């Protein structure tokens, strides 16, 4: 029964500071690392940084380095972000994820989300944006910049909610996802094959490497659907 | 003519949990008073036979293995356990047949400054297999990210040293264990 619940929607002034948290249950908390993601201006994804429940190991991606710090209190089975001298930038909405090493590649379990308002890999997505009717078949590109072999992940936004996991290990499906989405690729250029489009798939659906880190996104593909 | 167990017992030098130490004794007798009564012993359990019958026993071999872990991982020594040292370095299985004994010694294995030279493993993919020994040194993989025998954040080297300063509490002082399998 696992359950990522973050704290409320944060509104602070400029230069301030908020401190968001990740209430999780479910599962034994100190067994798998934790991860927050940062989604705002340009609707795109941003990895902000991991923590390693059982000894507060941590790590910064260095575009918001000084921005947060990251920690965990095992007493609450609680991950925390402490956000910094906020600008307008920070406004965003920062999701808590869960790694799911060893059985789920990447991130298996995603949060709500919390609106805060005030040789790196790059995953390029070709289209920002693809048409299709129900029925049809439809695939979706990413071209890493580097070698990544199959450590690719596909996520799925559908609107006002949070990324799902689809596709991890760049061909295996997660627990749930319908047999109509197939991953492949391996090396540097990957595709997601939605092979009989239902009306429900209606998403933004995003690429994502992690093979080193800092884990970077595609910037999604707005996926539409019409029929009558 | 009983057994020499002064070599496994009084040497000079233990291994650590990880890289522990095997020696096998052929063809002797093990009398329960006689080894219980040596010393000063914190710990002397004997699961599956009885203390009383112990040199009432026949069998071919005993395999006498011992190292150096810390007062409060003891208790893993034991059919069953859990934790760090029953995971990761010495398992014993549930149908045990044999003795396990633990005794203090800060004096030998503690240094001012620390003793770095016992170690113990911290992570492993899978729990060992009873008696299964392990001392391979590979970049134990935490995340999804792989390692490739770089270390850094989700990458941590499998072992560790223990602190051992004559200072600690008794808790977390060094401790020589021998367990005595017969088979």
């Amino acid at each position: 029964e696992v359950q990522l619940q973050q704290s409320g929607p944060e509104l602070v002034k400029p230069g301030a500071s908020v401190k968001i948290s990740c209430k999780t249950s479910g599962y034994t908390f100190t067994e798998y690392t934790m991860y927050w993601v940062k989604q705002s201006h340009g609707k795109s994804l941003e990895w902000f940084g991991g923590i390693n429940p059982n000894n507060g190991d941590t790590s910064y991606n260095q575009k918001f380095k000084g921005k947060a710090t990251l920690t965990v209190d095992k007493s609450s089975t609680t991950a925390y972000m402490d956000l910094r001298s906020l600008t307008s930038e920070d406004s965003a909405v920062y999701y808590c994820a869960r790694d799911g090493y060893p059985y789920y590649f990447a991130m298996d379990y995603w949060g709500q989300g919390t609106s805060v308002t005030v040789s790196d890999i790059v995953m390029t997505q070709s289209q920002k944006f693809m048409s299709t009717s129900v029925g049809d078949r439809v695939s979706v590109t990413c071209k890493a910049s580097q070698n990544v072999d199959t450590n690719v992940a596909w996520y799925q936004q559908k609107p006002g909610q949070s990324p799902k996991g689809l596709i991890y290990s760049a061909s295996h499906r997660y627990s749930g996802v319908p047999d109509r989405f197939t991953g492949s690729g391996s090396g540097t250029d990957f595709t997601l094959t939605i092979s009989n489009v239902q009306s429900e798939d209606l998403a933004d659906y995003f690429c994502q490497q992690y093979n080193t880190y800092p884990w970077t996104f595609g910037g999604g593909t707005k996926l539409e659907i019409k029929a009558a | 003519n009983l057994c020499p167990f002064g070599e496994v017992f009084n040497a000079t030098r233990f291994a650590s949990v990880y890289a522990w130490n095997r020696k096998r004794i052929s063809n002797c007798v093990a009398d329960y008073s006689v080894l219980y009564n040596s010393a000063s012993f914190s710990t002397f359990k004997c699961y599956g036979v009885s203390p009383t019958k112990l040199n009432d026993l026949c069998f071919t071999n005993v395999y006498a293995d011992s190292f150096v872990i810390r007062g409060d991982e003891v208790r893993q020594i034991a059919p069953g356990q859990t934790g760090k040292i029953a995971d990761y370095n010495y398992k014993l299985p549930d149908d045990f047949t044999g003795c396990v004994i633990a005794w203090n010694s800060n004096n030998l294995d503690s240094k001012v400054g620390g003793n770095y030279n016992y170690l113990y493993r911290l992570f492993r993919k899978s729990n060992l297999k009873p008696f299964e020994r392990d001392i391979s040194t590979e970049i134990y993989q935490a995340g999804s990210t792989p390692c490739n025998g770089v270390e850094g954040f989700n990458c941590y080297f499998p072992l560790q040293s223990y602190g051992f300063q004559p200072t600690n509490g008794v808790g977390y002082q060094p401790y020589r264990v021998v367990v005595l399998s017969f088979e």
